[PDB]
């Protein structure tokens, strides 16, 4: 019990704003404690508490848009 | 056929293209994007409103505006 945490290649996120929309559909799972998204690096990592999120859960909250993401901590 | 008018928050170029992929779970759906305008033109039997629901899950200001 406590933090859990990964690492998710968003190969489909980039440019402006695709970026930007991970933070509003991530940030209202009730279960995510905090967010990060890296846009030249290409990829998205958060700290989730496991009672509430998982890695499943994520790759299900970036799927509600189009891109790319695989599992990758 | 019904060609309807949706104007949505494409803010990214990514933030739009993920319209694309949520309108083919619904699959049996004609649309074309307009990057400067903010528009996607929809033709489908699909419902109005189950459109516009299907767009409001890429996260955004999504407004339905009448007919071509
Ligand atoms: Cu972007």
């Amino acid at each position: 019990m406590g933090v859990n945490s990964v690492t998710i290649s968003v190969e489909g996120m980039t440019c402006n704003s695709c970026v930007w929309t991970i933070e509003q559909q991530i940030g209202k799972v009730n279960g995510v404690h905090h967010i990060k998204v890296s846009l030249e690096e290409k990829n998205a990592t958060i700290i989730y508490d496991p009672k509430l999120q998982t890695p499943k859960t994520l790759q299900e909250a970036i799927d509600d848009m189009g891109f790319d993401a695989v599992i990758h901590n | 056929m019904p060609k309807h008018e949706f104007s949505v928050d494409m803010t990214c170029g990514g933030c739009a293209e993920a319209v694309s992929r949520v309108l083919n779970k619904l699959g049996g759906v004609k649309y074309d994007i307009d990057l400067p305008n903010k528009k996607v033109c929809i033709e489908s039997e699909h419902s109005m409103d189950t459109l516009l629901a299907t767009l409001k899950k890429t996260g955004k200001t999504v407004s339905y505006l009448g007919l071509e």
